[PDB]
RNA sequence: GCCUGUUUACCAAAAACAUCACCUCUAGCAUCACCAGUAUUAGAGGCACCGCCUGCCCAGUGACACGUUUAACGGCCGCGGUACCGUGCAAAGGUAGCAUAAUCACUUGUUCCUUAAAUAGGGACCUGUAUGAAUGGCUCCACGAGGGUUCAGCUGUCUCUUACUUUUAACCAGUGAAAUUGACCUGCCCGUGAAGAGGCGGGCAUAACACAGCAAGACGAGAAGACCCUAUGGAGCUUUAAUUUAUUAAUGCAAACACCUGCAUUAAAAAUUUCGGUUGGGGCGACCUCGGAGCAGAACCCAACCUCCGAGCAGUACAUGCUAAGACUUCACCAGUCAAAGCGAACCUCAAUUGAUCCAAUAACUUGACCAACGGAACAAGUUACCCUAGGGAUAACAGCGCAAUCCUAUUCUAGAGUCCAUAUCAACAAUAGGGUUUACGACCUCGAUGUUGGAUCAGGACAUCCCGAUGGUGCAGCCGCUAUUAAAGGUUCGUUUGUUCAACGAUUAAAGUCCUACGUGAUCUGAGUUCAGACCGGAGUAAUCCAGGUCGGUUUCUAUCUACUUUAAUUCCUCCCUGUACGAAAGGACAAGAGAAAUAAGG
RNA sequence: ACCCCUAUACCUUCUGCAUAAUGAAUUAACUAGAAAUAACUUUGCAAGGAGAGCCAAAGCUAAGACCCCCGAAACCAGACGAGCUACCUAAGAACAGCUAAAAGAGCACACCCGUCUAUGUAGCAAAAUAGUGGGAAGAUUUAUAGGUAGAGGCGACAAACCUACCGAGCCUGGUGAUAGCUGGUUGUCCAAGAUAGAAUCUUAGUUCAACUUUAAAUUUGCCCACAGAACCCUCUAAAUCCCCUUGUAAAUUUAACUGUUAGUCCAAAGAGGAACAGCUCUUUGGACACUAGGAAAAAACCUUGUAGAGAGAGUAAAAAAUUUAACACCCAUAGUAGGCCUAAAAGCAGCCACCAAUUAAGAAAGCGUUCAAGCUCAACACAAAAAUCCCAAACAUAUA
């Protein structure tokens, strides 16, 4: 198969938990700020 | 695909074949826009062939067709061969193809690439698909020795299905799959119709020869903008229906059908069958033709010849209003025929003339009875007159409380109006 | 349709890159075109093929290129050039080591 | 095509973040790496395997003594996936040949040159 | 096909071979055939009684002659003008006859008869540029286990099977094999995997053994597959493949005075040997050596039946002489490259631009192959189905498997059809998905065999539903319909031609569904088709022989060891009535409820 | 004993076999590596050695130690075969009955043959049985003896028949034919060991390279710091080469050889195909053709490898997560039915203007009207489905 599929190419599993542990974790606001004056 | 095409022209010299009406350079000028139409490729070499026997297998004789064959391998050039003899037998094909190296068409193959290339309808598609089933020598432009000994060879004492067994099998299945097909999309057109069967709408086809100006009479008479005429060959692809008002009042269904060819099986043509039926179920014909074009006579002679092979109705058949479009190109015309119009679609010369003869045309076909009529006001009976007829005029008597009303209605709404409002 | 492109790689390039101890007549780089031109104590064959002229040491260096005034395509090319321009070319030099030779006491007449 | 990979130098580039959390100060940088193959050479390159080698990590788990140098911090950069580095440290300085037969490797990374194995 | 006969003993009995008859060719002669014969004879042949005939052509090949010959091999047309008026070419332009033929395909040609219906049969055609005249053409009397069609009758062929007798069978007694067999303590489902699991993973099931049946599986037994490919493996046959004429027959020259011997030449007959490789299986096509550029961006090197360009020289010089360190090297070798210094002098361009050894020519120096299959056999082609052997699942055909180009299905898009109106029903340009029914493509299991079209029999399963059930919408007035959701319990016809699966047609039905199951099922059956052996026609070839052309014929094995299995509340149509009612202008025309009849299926 | 847990017979072949690829019922016996050159080891003697010959610039002499089995269709020579069959020669025999009449005539026995069906298919039979059928006074059938012999015979050509298997008989011999092809190749134990290509009537093989093995000599081998390796081309990659240090212990050369030169997937750069294939072809690397654990089963993914015993221990990789579409309410006068246009087309059929008043409203953003009329808007106010039967059981909360 070329690098570049029609479809989503199965990654390589080690690729694959990279991108996984490499996944954006947004910044958690201690307190919601919708419940704060 | 950017293809390059020989444009050889039979022209048939004594015998069934000659045409007297027509020359050589008009055919070869109509194959030439036919050819144009497809946005694909262009004639780039045109040879008139002489030939005595048009009806055997190879068209020209054995000088003729050496010498064309001749040329067509020596050019490299041309892509395909259009062959202007209407339909080719599949040995005429083959042998052709075989001896020339390159695909040859018929006017019928290239009409059906027109409407596939141009109308991508499903109709168009299966058509030719089922005109390109017959498949041999895929190897064009060189014989090739195959030595098809020792396939599938008896294993013990029999043989599984063998080529031209799995052939016959598939072709059979393919033509059953494309006429059901074929018959499923008759259906669905049919339909589509039968809200307007059911309201009665007159019903008019507007026939002709190509390029006639079917597209520009119908708006005309319509008035609508939406209808785009255009100067290519086949350009009003598909049947569509266009509301139109007459002097009478009365609204009347304009049929835009596809232009007809001469030489051309329009009755197998499948993207040709929607115009055939519609034609067929039609209150009245309008024969459209073009007097200014040189071809007129044979125009009309193939467009009438196919009118009559589709079998209409005798009333149907006669009745037909004939209109001479394209009046203004020929500086003095005067129609020495009688009951023809001459108008000019462009210019709106004699449309007033059209308009109240095809009136009474309707008027006469669809079985409405012109009539006055008492209606006693505030019943609404003259409400349901005004939708379910037309009204030509209104003369409400002020003292009774009654109006006289001029309609023209048909039948079933006359049945309906006396049993509504006894 | 296409034919011939079989042909094997020449196996031309460097052979001694810089820093490489070189002796007298061994070739330092074979090219088809004139990659690398010659420096000094670098000879160059028919072939283009530079070859150390001398015993000693590589060195390649960047150095103003000025042809010889009959190499009309060069000249031409020079003539052409804008003002201030100056072309540079990759040269191969070979430092040489050992001296000469040296002077031997052989016979106290 | 998979080649050999050039890590940036911006990488071994320690911040100042680094080192308050990892304890070590830029000034005064350790003398020898402790050095343990924690990873399998197996489904690596053949020329990490050469390094591997060559850095004597061949048995896993198995710490060894390293000079803190640039050419063998260009190796363990080489096989640095497959390899826990750790600062060697001398409580006590280093062995003397009095002590060099008591000497101990602590888990923590401390070369302690007494080993008396009696509760302190 | 004239007929009676003959033939592949052991798959073909025929239309094939022969055959009277006709015709061609050869031979003027005796003591072993012909023949104890002598041109009305004998031999070598073709064709095939008979009847009408057997048309034109000797240019080519052959043969005979020193031009002839087609009942020798064989052949028997075009062009321009508007059938006939002119012309080109050829040896002659296919004549008579017949004609959809046993005659390439188109083909189920088009018609009429025949049938309810006919791809069959028969009669016809402006029916054959692939008919056609002793490669014999038409007609026709008889004859044929030949191949088609058909009237009438007959019948268990069948609708639709049943009963009985015998054999077989099972049981008792005696006697007593065979292939086969790695071991087996030998289950089912799904998934996996060397791409179809009894043995592996997850589940489920599970006391033990007999006996009788069955044939779904053990890729079951059987034959080291006959299909296909390969092998510098065979053999048969044909030649116009290469090499020869040893051998015969002639001649000529010698020798001897016609014969014999020797040497040549020409034929006849033969003999020996070969029939390259790559190859998305083989074949066809293309290619085979060298160089440049990308793929391969930067030391080198890199494949492709990948993309593109080129070469097989030319020009100038005659020191384009001789020697010699050191290096490069097309991944080996062979070969090919560069070159300091020195002698002798003066004061090569070019990317490829070529070829070894042996052997020939030459006094020598030197020269010699588009040996291009280009590391080069000194010189060898076809065909095989009459085939053979060794192998190959390294390699094709069936099947499975991958994939989804092709095919099928569903959504999104909101242009356009739909009188108006995108969405009742559709739908261009496109987008997103799903399925694994087709044709492929790949070559992963199987070539010490996985038997493969259609049909019979029995069917298991899916639902993407043809009918029956329920339901929403409608361009749903009613009747018919169309469309969508849900539903796989049950059902889903009989016939004519055709091997057909299918298709068309006839008559029906509520409907006459789409698929999967090794295109389910040949250890249950049939072999009509289908590129084994025979043969004919048309065509190809000099011939052998061949043609994904037609056509007539053509051996269907297996006693069951194991697994598995062998007695598990029904649907539908129609009649009346509702009712000529609802609905509808008419035409037409319902539901629901009720009553009655049946048909099939199951069980008796 | 079984029950528990773990465990996919062996050999060969292959990229890879539990494989539903080969062989094997099993026991006993038999059944398959022959040798020179040159080297190596060990003696003897030594510028000489050797029991004439031969070799010799430390050689020579002697010894030790490496080279399989079965299998074709075939080819040729000489015998043997015509008691079967093909044809022929000699001299014999048979052919009822009926119809017809001197007949290659008809029906029909005997007799010969073998059309079609069934059975049989290791059978009664290595071609039969039952029925059915063709001929049956002739070109018939048939008994006896003889003849034609394989480069051949014979043939009403079916490449027929020639002692059951004739594209050319059988036997013996050359012959242990040959086979790049298949199969097999028998004690224990340890160790090293999977590598580019070129040429080839060659791609099923071989020779040379490369790799690999052994022994010996020597000294650098690998990793790698700067510096350095092209323009074409405007930009233009991961990298590579070279390479002191350094960490390491290997490398080169000499001598003698074999075997592998029919290969799979994965990651990456690409090419072909269709940005299909468990597809094909190159390159870098990995793994597999070796062990073990994991991903369910599992050659190629991940972890991990150097080997033994242990009823000790710390660990490596290692278990999927997701559930998703409500929505305004009120109100509308208007210069006028804005003009033209049209039979009328009046916000609302078409074009142009497209303002303006009312607190607040586009000469109206959509339906509707024959045209109107009537109803609303902006403006005021207030995802998916297939064919034997789903597929571990289940579980939301006790402190990593
Ligand atoms: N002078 C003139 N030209 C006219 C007239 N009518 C039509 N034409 C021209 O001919 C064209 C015909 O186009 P259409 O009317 O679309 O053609 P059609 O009659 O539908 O025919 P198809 O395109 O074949 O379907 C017009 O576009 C004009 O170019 C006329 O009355 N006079
Ligand atoms: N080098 C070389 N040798 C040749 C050439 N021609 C022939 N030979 C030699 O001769 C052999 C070829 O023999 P043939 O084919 O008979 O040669 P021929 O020249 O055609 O004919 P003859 O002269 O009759 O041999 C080669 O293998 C060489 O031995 C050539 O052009 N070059
Ligand atoms: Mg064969
Ligand atoms: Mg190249
Ligand atoms: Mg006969
Ligand atoms: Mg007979
Ligand atoms: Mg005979
Ligand atoms: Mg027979
Ligand atoms: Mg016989
Ligand atoms: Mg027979
Ligand atoms: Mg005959
Ligand atoms: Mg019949
Ligand atoms: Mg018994
Ligand atoms: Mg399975
Ligand atoms: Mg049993
Ligand atoms: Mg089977
Ligand atoms: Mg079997
Ligand atoms: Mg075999
Ligand atoms: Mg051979
Ligand atoms: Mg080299
Ligand atoms: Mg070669
Ligand atoms: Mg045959
Ligand atoms: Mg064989
Ligand atoms: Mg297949
Ligand atoms: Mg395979
Ligand atoms: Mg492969
Ligand atoms: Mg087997
Ligand atoms: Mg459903
Ligand atoms: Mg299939
Ligand atoms: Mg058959
Ligand atoms: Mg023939
Ligand atoms: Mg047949
Ligand atoms: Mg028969
Ligand atoms: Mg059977
Ligand atoms: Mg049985
Ligand atoms: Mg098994
Ligand atoms: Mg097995
Ligand atoms: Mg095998
Ligand atoms: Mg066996
Ligand atoms: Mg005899
Ligand atoms: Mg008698
Ligand atoms: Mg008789
Ligand atoms: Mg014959
Ligand atoms: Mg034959
Ligand atoms: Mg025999
Ligand atoms: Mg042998
Ligand atoms: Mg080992
Ligand atoms: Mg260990
Ligand atoms: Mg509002």
């Amino acid at each position: 198969s070329k690098a570049v599929t029609r479809h989503r190419r199965v990654m390589h599993f080690q690729r694959q938990k990279l991108m996984a542990v490499t996944e954006y974790i947004p910044p958690k606001p201690a307190i919601h700020p919708s419940c704060l004056p | 695909g950017t293809q390059r095409v020989c444009l050889v022209h039979p022209d048939v010299k004594w015998g069934p074949g000659k045409s007297q009406m027509t020359r050589a350079e008009w055919q070869v000028a109509e194959a030439t826009a036919l050819v144009h139409t497809l946005d694909g490729w262009s004639v780039v070499q045109t040879m008139v062939v002489s030939t005595k026997t048009p009806d055997r297998k190879l068209i020209f004789g054995k000088g003729n067709f050496e010498h064309l064959t001749e040329k067509i391998r020596g050019s490299p050039d041309i892509t395909c061969v259009f062959l202007n003899v209407e339909r080719m037998a599949a040995p005429t094909k083959k042998e052709l193809e075989a001896a020339w190296g390159v695909e040859v068409f018929d006017r019928f193959t290239v009409v059906l690439h027109i409407f596939r290339c141009n109308a991508r309808t499903k109709e168009a598609r299966l058509q030719v698909a089922l005109a390109e089933m017959p498949l041999h020598r895929s190897n064009l432009k060189r014989d090739v020795a195959h030595l098809y000994r020792g396939v599938g060879s008896r294993y013990i004492m029999g043989s599984g299905e063998s080529f031209m067994q799995l052939q016959q099998r598939l072709l059979r299945e393919k033509e059953a799959k494309i006429r059901k097909a074929l018959d499923r999309l008759r259906k669905k057109r049919h339909l589509l119709r039968r809200q307007r069967t059911r309201r009665e709408f007159p019903v008019i086809s507007v026939v002709g020869y190509t390029n006639c100006g079917k597209t520009t009479l119908i708006k005309a008479l319509t008035g609508d903008a939406a209808i785009q005429p255009r100067d290519q060959l086949f350009a009003t692809l598909d049947v569509t229906a266009h509301a139109g008002t007459l002097p009478s009042r009365m609204t009347v269904l304009y049929v835009d059908t596809i232009g007809f060819l001469s030489q051309l099986p329009h009755g197998l043509i499948e993207s040709f069958s929607a115009t055939l039926e519609d034609v067929a179920h039609s209150d009245l014909i309008l024969h459209v033709r073009d007097v200014s074009h040189p071809e007129a006579e044979l125009q009309k002679c193939s467009v009438l010849s196919t009118l009559r092979g589709l079998q209409l109705p005798a009333p149907l058949l006669d009745s037909m209003v004939e209109v001479h479009n394209k009046v203004d190109l020929v500086p003095g015309y005067s129609p020495t025929e009688p009951n023809v119009v001459p108008v000019s679609a462009l210019r709106g010369h004699g449309l007033q003339e059209l308009k109240a003869e095809l009136d009474a045309a309707v008027l006469k076909a669809t079985g409405r009875q012109i009539l006055t009529l008492r209606v006693r006001l505030a019943g609404a009976q003259l409400s349901w007159l005004y939708k379910e007829a037309t009204v030509q005029e209104v003369d409400v008597i002020p003292e009774d409380g009654a109006a006289d009303v001029r309609v023209i209605i048909s039948n079933s709404a006359y049945g309906k109006f006396r049993k509504l409002f006894p | 349709k296409n034919l011939g492109g079989k042909s094997s790689g020449r196996r031309q390039g460097i052979k001694k890159m810089e820093g490489h101890y070189v002796h007298a007549g061994n070739i330092i780089a074979t090219q088809r075109h004139f990659r690398w031109h010659p420096g000094a104590h670098v000879g160059v064959g028919k072939n283009k093929c530079l070859y150390a002229l001398e015993e000693g040491i590589v060195r390649y260096t960047k150095e103003v290129y000025v042809p010889h005034p009959r190499n009309t395509e060069a000249v031409d090319l020079i003539t052409r050039l804008p003002k201030g321009a100056v072309l540079y070319k990759t040269f191969v030099h070979v430092v040489p080591a050992k001296p000469e030779g040296t002077f031997k006491l052989v016979a106290m007449l | 095509k998979f080649t050999r990979s050039r890590i940036p130098e911006k990488v071994f580039q320690a911040s100042p973040e680094d080192h308050e959390k990892y304890g070590g100060d830029p000034q005064n940088p350790h003398k020898l790496h402790i050095v343990t193959r924690i990873k399998s050479t197996r489904r690596r390159p053949y020329w990490e395997k050469d390094i591997i080698k060559m850095l004597g990590l061949e048995k896993a788990h198995t710490p060894q003594v390293h000079k803190n140098i640039p050419s063998v911090n260009a190796k363990l950069k080489v096989v640095k996936h497959l390899i826990r580095i750790k600062p060697l440290k001398l409580p006590q300085g280093l062995p003397a040949e009095e002590n060099m037969s008591n000497t101990c490797l602590k888990s923590t990374g401390e070369l302690v040159v007494q080993w008396h194995l009696k509760p302190v």
